[PDB]
């Protein structure tokens, strides 16, 4: 729960097509921005021992081509919330911090203990949009 | 008789160079018939010398410089005397230059003679191609030089024999810019005749057949592409088209492929300027000329927004196709038009490669049995179709020239081809064809060449070995038409092999040697276990102990459809085969399940299988999610859904396949999440719009609120279009077959208005499927008036109409009473009038139906029928056999589909 410090936020991009039955779905390649720590991208290790990690959604729509442009509307309109089973502890973003000795956001399953999992919400249906691989367990950072 | 009467160009006459100097007056003149009149010098060797030259000329009136109409001029060692005079035989069309003085043989003689031709929209010659772009029409001047037109447009020795190389100087409008197969020697001269005529020098070609060699003046926009290897490659396409952007993917899948064929012919590509051209209107589609390559719009260009993913990959075939030509049949040159079923068939498959490599992901090999193999598998099966091979003799007239290009020619060459490389196991088939490639470049060649190098190329490596040689197994194949069943017992091992006709009664007029005995690749699986291949001899009988199987063990044959074959097995193991399905579908490979169905459906039309075996073929789909399982069992049963559509055997029926289909519709909805995630491969593709389609005809209330969905949310916001365009088609017809007056209406206004062709062609078959009487009537009273719609247009929807159940009635009796209008506007002129005749009769299966057309076909007799008359008869024939079927085994196929059905369901 404590942060040793608190100082960027992780936004992702929400990809919504609709599925025909008139329910709104979660899409492939939404795309969870990673900032680049030093040189990586792709890979965020924060140089805090304890992170904000605040969670920003922005909702596009595609009446089927990869173009995201369309705005989303109606029922399409989505939000999304990390919450994970694999990860021992639920980690629902909260204050509360468990553990961890180095935190990375990995985009790579491989090399990566746990996966933070990031579900759109939407009235009909929770469909999990992506698996953000977590190298992840240390006294020393809370 | 006489030398140019004879069609053959004498071999004396041998052109080591023509110049051309061609005006064609793309300005309408005071008699408003736009002109080409040019000069151009023969430049040509007499092997033996000849008094009176045969030039291969068509319908030019010569204009005579100065004195006579041929100016001769000679320099140096070469010498030329002017010729007294031009004539041309109406019989063959060439031009003869008479000379009284003797011929010096072995000499170079320039013959320069000023000629005037009118350039005539035929598609033929030098013709004229038209597009509006902005409300403008654009005059553009083409050559068509496939044959007899390279004549019409030129003096020219004609002949694939007859190579030149051609220097052309191109006089034209400034504001347009000429093409011709090579590179500009020298830029347009804006005054050198007028300030208005541009005069582009051109290098001499390759030596190359005159009907390879073209010249385009066009207003096309271009931006220039370079190969490293330093081909031009680009394309020719309207401004408008390029600011949009069409022809983008075009050329980008164009490099790879070129560099995939360099590497497998072994030879770089000679010319280094290669142009696609996107003809507004091509009647061909697609041209096999060397160096200049012109297309139709619509398969050279694809827009991502509004098209299908079907029409991606007709675009990467086709580019295929013309590039492999370039290096075979055009590098080598073909000897004839005798041989072009060879050169198209090996330009298919060589295709399939190709584009397998340019798009990794979609299985295209796969897709050829289909493509390819079925579709002439039903030409083959019908009796009367002729022989693969080709003779010389046999090809003289321009008709015959045309004739060679058929289906049978491109498609059955494909599949022959694949067979020659699995038994030469690819490799050496590759290096045959580089070897010939190499050995052969420039000069006339015959497959017998080809063949001999594969089979060299077979006798360096010891490790793979053939039997027979290469020659005599391709020979089987290509001499006869057809394919054999093979039938094999899996008690004693026997099997046996006989011609597959689909008539069960059928008369083969055509005699072979061989008698339909062909050498035979087998591939073998016995038990989920690979055996040994076995090379069948041409006998109808032989034993084999591989083949035997004893208590569960089961066999296959012909595994993955290499070989050109049907297959039968006896009852037992087809009970074993079909139980082994049903509990594993996995040891079976994905084309020998697709070949069961296929196969089955075919015996069973044939009689050689009863119909209740090709009904349990169907029983395992409800395991099966695979593309081509399925695919062949639709095209099996849309014949059962025509017959049986009006019978009381519909409804049975139809819970029979509610219940298989639904499976798949749910495995389908699972894969794609709820039809949102498409799948990226193209046979997984199509098969997504297989499930849609299925459902939504027979039962599946979840299909119909799809639908439902989709439709209504294209009426908001109509102008951008949600559906995805694979679906398109199918949300459009349902929902018009669902909907009442008002959804007619609002897709008529969007018909009209919409400017592109393949969206104007999904709203017109959509218009047809309206349920009420009244509307299909006022639909039907629409096409007569020009305006409302065009008359291409016309013949598709009639024939759209006679698809809707409750509208074929209706589309009938019109077509009765309005017969003489539409025959002046279409059976003149061969507009698919034969096609629309063929439309009508697909559901006619009753005695009373039969006589109605009799009937018709009486009373407007007088009248006549135009190009619809032979398919008058074949449909009154069809319809007999429908009926005939009834009278000996429908009564029962009708009885029994019912219990079948009424059992699974
Ligand atoms: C993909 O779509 C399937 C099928 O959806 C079907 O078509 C739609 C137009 C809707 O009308 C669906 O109701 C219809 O079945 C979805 O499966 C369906 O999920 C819905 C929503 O959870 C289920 O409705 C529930 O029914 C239960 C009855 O026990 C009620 O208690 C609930 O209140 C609720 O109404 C429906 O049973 C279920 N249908 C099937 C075939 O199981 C599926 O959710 C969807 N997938 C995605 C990616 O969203
Ligand atoms: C998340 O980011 C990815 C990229 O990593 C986005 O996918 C990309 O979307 C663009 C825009 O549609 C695609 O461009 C397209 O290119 C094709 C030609 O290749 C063209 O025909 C289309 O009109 C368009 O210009 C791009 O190819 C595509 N890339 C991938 C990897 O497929 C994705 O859309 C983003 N998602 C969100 C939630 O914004
Ligand atoms: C190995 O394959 C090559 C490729 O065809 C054969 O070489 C040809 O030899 C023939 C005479 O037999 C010539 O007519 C061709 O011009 C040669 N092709 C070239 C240029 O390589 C050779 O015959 C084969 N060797 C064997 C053992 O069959
Ligand atoms: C029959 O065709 C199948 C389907 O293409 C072949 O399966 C492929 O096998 C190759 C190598 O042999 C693999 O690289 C591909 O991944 C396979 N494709 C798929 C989609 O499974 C199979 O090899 C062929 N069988 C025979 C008898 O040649
Ligand atoms: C199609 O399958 C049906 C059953 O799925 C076959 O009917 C069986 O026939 C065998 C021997 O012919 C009998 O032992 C079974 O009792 C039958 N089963 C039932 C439930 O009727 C039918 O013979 C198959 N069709 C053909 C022509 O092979
Ligand atoms: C989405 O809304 C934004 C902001 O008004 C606008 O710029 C964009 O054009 C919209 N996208 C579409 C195509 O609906």
């Amino acid at each position: 729960p404590s942060f040793y410090t608190h100082t960027v936020n992780i936004t992702i991009d929400l990809g919504m097509k609709r599925s025909g039955y008139g329910q709104p779905i979660a899409s492939t390649l939404s795309n969870i921005t990673l900032p680049m720590q030093d040189n990586n991208t792709d890979v965020y290790c924060i140089r805090s021992d304890q992170f904000s990690v605040y969670v920003h959604s922005t909702c596009k729509s595609s009446l089927w081509d990869n173009i995201f442009k369309r705005n989303c509307t109606d029922v399409l309109d989505a939000t999304a919330v990390i919450k994970t089973g694999t990860c021992p502890f639920s980690f629902d973003k909260l204050n509360n911090y468990l553990t961890f000795n180095k935190f990375c956001l990995s985009l790579s399953p491989v090399g990566a203990n746990c996966k933070f999992d990031v579900a759109a919400r939407t009235r009909t249906n929770e469909q999990v949009v992506r698996s953000l691989y977590v190298i992840y367990e240390g006294d020393n950072i809370v | 008789s006489k030398p140019w009467n004879h069609y053959r160009l004498p071999k004396t006459l041998i052109p080591s160079s023509y110049n051309v100097t061609l005006r064609p007056y793309l300005t309408p003149n005071s008699n408003g018939l736009y002109t080409f009149k040019g000069s151009s010098t023969v430049r040509f060797t007499c092997k033996e010398s000849t008094s009176m030259i045969i030039i291969h000329s068509k319908k030019l009136n010569y204009t005579n410089i100065q004195g006579q109409r041929v100016a001769l001029r000679g320099v140096g060692g070469s010498q030329a005397p002017a010729i007294d005079r031009t004539e041309l035989v109406e019989v063959t069309e060439y031009l003869v230059v008479h000379l009284r003085e003797p011929l010096q043989v072995n000499s170079q003689y320039e013959m320069d003679s000023k000629f005037e031709g009118e350039l005539a929209d035929d598609l033929a010659g030098f013709y004229r191609s038209e597009y509006t772009e902005n409300g403008v029409k654009k005059v553009l001047a083409t050559t068509q030089m496939q044959a007899a037109d390279a004549r019409k447009s030129f003096p020219c020795f004609d002949e694939p024999a007859m190579k030149a190389t051609f220097n052309i100087t191109l006089i034209h409008p400034s504001n347009l810019v000429a093409l011709s197969n090579m590179l500009p020697r020298g830029p347009s001269v804006p005054f050198t005749e007028e300030p208005n005529w541009n005069v582009t020098e051109f290098e001499t070609t390759p030596i190359m057949s005159t009907y390879l060699l073209a010249y385009i003046v066009s207003e096309f926009k271009n931006v220039q592409e370079n190969t490293p290897s330093n081909v031009l490659i680009r394309i020719w396409a309207r401004p408008s088209a390029m600011d949009q952007g069409h022809g983008n993917y075009a050329l980008r899948v164009t490099g790879p492929i070129l560099d995939f064929f360099s590497r497998h012919y072994d030879t770089p590509y000679p010319l280094n300027k290669s142009d696609q051209i996107a003809l507004p209107d091509f009647n061909a589609g697609a041209m096999e000329n060397w160096g200049l390559v012109t297309y139709r719009e619509s398969a050279l260009l694809y827009d991502p927004q509004s098209s299908s993913i079907g029409n991606k990959e007709r675009v990467v075939t086709v580019i295929a196709h013309e590039l492999a030509h370039q290096w075979f049949g055009n590098l080598v040159t073909l000897e004839w038009w005798n041989d072009l079923w060879l050169n198209e068939g090996f330009a298919s498959y060589v295709e399939y490669l190709g584009a397998d490599y340019a798009e990794p992901t979609w299985n295209l090999k796969d897709l050829i049995v289909l493509n390819e193999v079925y579709r002439v598998m039903a030409v083959d099966a019908l009796a009367s179709s002729h022989p693969l091979s080709s003779p010389a003799s046999e090809v003289n007239t321009p008709a015959q020239i045309s004739e060679v290009f058929d289906s049978i020619s491109y498609s059955k060459g494909a599949s022959v081809l694949r067979m020659l490389s699995s038994f030469l196991t690819e490799d050496l088939f590759k290096k045959g064809v580089a070897s010939y490639l190499h050995t052969f470049a420039y000069q006339n060649t015959i497959y017998l060449d080809l063949w001999n190098h594969l089979q060299w190329a077979l006798g360096n490596q010891t490790a793979i070995n053939l039997p027979y040689t290469v020659n005599a197994i391709m020979d089987r194949w290509i001499l006869q038409m057809g394919f054999p069943v093979v039938t094999v017992d899996t008690t004693t091992g026997t099997l046996s092999q006989k011609h597959f006709l689909l008539d069960p009664q059928s008369n083969v007029t055509r005699p072979s040697k061989f008698n339909y005995l062909w050498i035979i690749p087998i591939s073998s699986v016995k038990s989920g276990t690979q055996q040994a291949h076995y090379w069948m001899p041409d006998n109808a009988k032989v034993q084999n102990d591989l083949f035997k199987t004893t208590g569960d063990e089961w066999v296959l044959l012909n595994l993955n459809v290499t070989g050109y074959y049907l297959v039968n097995y006896d009852q037992n193991n087809w009970k074993k085969i079909h139980t082994q399905l049903q509990t594993d579908l996995s040891v079976i490979p994905v084309i020998n399940r697709a070949q069961v169905i296929h196969d089955t459906f075919d015996l069973a039309s044939a009689q050689i299988v009863p119909v209740t075996l090709a009904l349990n073929s169907t029983l395992f789909l409800n395991q099966e999610t695979e593309y081509m399982p399925w695919e062949a069992a639709l095209s099996s049963l849309s014949y059962f859904k025509l017959m049986f559509d009006r019978s009381e055997v519909y409804g049975p029926m139809k819970n029979y396949l509610r219940k298989q289909v639904t499976p798949l519709f749910n495995h389908f909805e699972k894969i794609t999440q709820n039809w949102t995630d498409h799948p990226q491969t193209l046979t997984e593709q199509y098969n997504e719009i297989n499930a849609v389609s299925t459902a939504c005809t027979y039962g599946v209330p979840k299909c119909k609120d799809l639908v439902s969905t989709l439709f209504a949310e294209w009426r908001k916001n109509p102008q951008n279009n949600p559906i995805y365009p694979n679906l398109r088609s199918t949300v459009y017809c349902n929902a018009i077959a669902q909907g009442g007056e008002e959804e007619w209406n609002f897709v008529w206004e969007q018909f009209r208005n919409t400017s592109l062709v393949n969206e104007a062609d999904k709203l017109r078959s959509a218009l047809a499927c309206s349920t009420q009487v009244w509307i299909l009537n006022r639909y039907l009273s629409y096409t007569l008036n020009p305006e409302f719609i065009r008359k291409q247009d016309v013949i598709s929807t009639l024939s759209s109409i006679a698809s809707n159940v409750i509208g074929q009635s209706l589309a009938w009796d019109f077509i009765q009473s309005n017969w003489k209008k539409l025959f002046e506007d279409y059976g003149t002129g061969s507009f698919s009038f034969s096609n629309l005749i063929q439309a009508v009769t697909r559901r006619f299966s009753t005695e009373f139906e039969l006589q109605q057309l009799e009937q018709f076909k009486a009373n407007n007799m007088d009248t006549g029928f135009g190009s619809g008359t032979r398919a008058l008869e074949q449909a009154l024939e069809k319809t007999k056999a429908n009926i005939k079927w009834v009278k000996e085994n429908k009564e029962a196929v009708l009885q029994w589909f019912r219990e079948n059905s009424q059992g699974g369901s």
